[PDB]
């Protein structure tokens, strides 16, 4: 997803 | 009379070879630490890395070096981390906003400085102080  | 001591927030994450079951695609460590040659576990009593809601157990805690945690996921977020002292009296904790960010084709090693500043320490915490690579202006 990258960056939550 | 003002003492000023040094901390290293940090992280290194790499790229996993394979994912793993849940589709966690990197490993990382984040840390806290003294600047080479201090070992602030003399004025440190804990370390708390608030995660994200997705790891469990999110509120980790080290009360001894070295105070870090590694971990593996698939992505980067935004973790308050909270250094709470051996001080009797206030301030007995600073806390940071840190970035733990991902690079998606290779390896991240990020260091960042903190400068922390106590005014009149007790006789005890001064020590402490002192003891970890303290200075006094």
């Amino acid at each position: 997803a990258a960056r939550k | 009379c003002t003492v000023q001591v040094r901390l290293e927030l940090g992280h290194r994450a790499q790229l996993r070879k394979k994912p793993t079951t849940e589709g966690f695609t990197h490993d990382w460590m984040v840390f806290v630490r003294g600047p080479e040659q201090c070992d602030i576990q003399h004025f440190v009593e804990k370390v708390v890395f608030w995660l994200h809601d997705s790891f469990p157990k999110p509120r980790r805690v080290c009360k001894e070096p070295p105070y870090k945690v590694e971990e593996s996921g698939y992505a980067g977020f935004i973790m308050p981390i909270e250094v709470h002292f051996k001080n009797k009296e206030e301030p007995r904790k600073v806390c940071f906003t840190y970035d733990l960010f991902l690079n998606l084709e290779g390896k991240v090693n990020h260091l960042r400085c903190e400068k922390l500043t106590f005014n009149n320490p007790t006789t005890e915490f001064r020590y402490k102080l002192l003891r970890a690579g303290g200075v006094m202006v």
